[PDB]
């Protein structure tokens, strides 16, 4: 359905539609696997980083 | 530049504005609004889509006993062999409400009913 | 039928493929199966001409008096 969306779109303007597409240009497939990998190990360097604040509300 | 505005209105008095413009190429594109956001469509998609007929029936609908209008002779051989170029599988009225309903079907609300 | 440079299917009415992008002769319709240029064709020529305006000048104006 959006993807059918887009095909709407596609009819109605053509510069509207590059505006989208520019959209999803710039998701990508987002979450790349090879780059999760190593995101997850950015995750680690994140976990020194993090606010190891405690349990917000029981505390 | 050049343009028409229609502001069609029903009888209930909501209105709503269409658009002609000429393209430099000699296409036409008509302007409308649909959930208030605009929409393009080629004009001829929307004559094939009104009435079965003939081209000689749209030519003759335009230009008519005009026949000297090189200008007009030539602009209308571009927008109607145009239309041939884009869609030469639209060959049937049915056929192109078909076309228009596959690409508005999901902004129309109309689906699992229509 | 051949009208000025538009040429229309005579059966149908469809401004059928031009003879130029045809390897018979027959202009064969695409809702009809007429030949053509098997017939002839529209020696298609159009006396176009400037519509009088593309061209201001004093002279345009020496045209006019
Ligand atoms: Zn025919």
């Amino acid at each position: 359905r959006p993807s059918a969306l887009r095909n709407a779109l596609g009819e109605a303007f053509g510069t509207k539609k590059a505006k989208k597409a520019i959209a999803d240009l710039e998701r990508n497939r987002i979450d790349s696997d090879k780059l999760t990998d190593s995101a997850i190990d950015i995750v680690d360097s994140v976990r020194t980083a993090s606010k190891d604040l405690p349990t917000r509300a029981q505390l | 530049h050049y343009g028409i505005q229609i502001r069609s209105v029903r009888p209930d008095q909501t209105s709503q504005t269409n658009v002609l413009h000429y393209l430099n190429d000699g296409q036409v594109t008509f302007r409308f609004s649909w959930r208030k956001n605009e929409y393009l469509v080629p004009v001829v998609m929307i004559l094939k889509a009104l009435c079965h007929t003939s081209d000689r029936e749209i030519f003759d609908g335009i230009i008519g006993n005009d026949v000297k209008d090189s200008f007009l002779t030539d602009r209308l051989e571009l927008l109607l062999r145009g239309f041939k170029k884009r869609y030469p599988h639209l060959q049937n009225r049915t056929q192109v409400l078909q076309y228009l309903g596959d690409k508005f079907r999901v902004v129309f609300q109309a689906s699992p009913d229509q | 039928s051949v009208v000025g440079s538009l040429i229309f299917c005579l059966d149908c009415g469809d401004l059928l493929e031009n003879p130029n992008a045809v390897l018979g002769s027959n202009v064969e319709c695409s809702q009809c199966k007429a030949i053509y240029p098997k017939s002839q064709f529209s020696n298609l020529k159009v006396v176009t001409t400037t519509a009088d305006d593309a061209f201001p000048s004093s002279l345009r104006a020496k045209k006019s008096v």
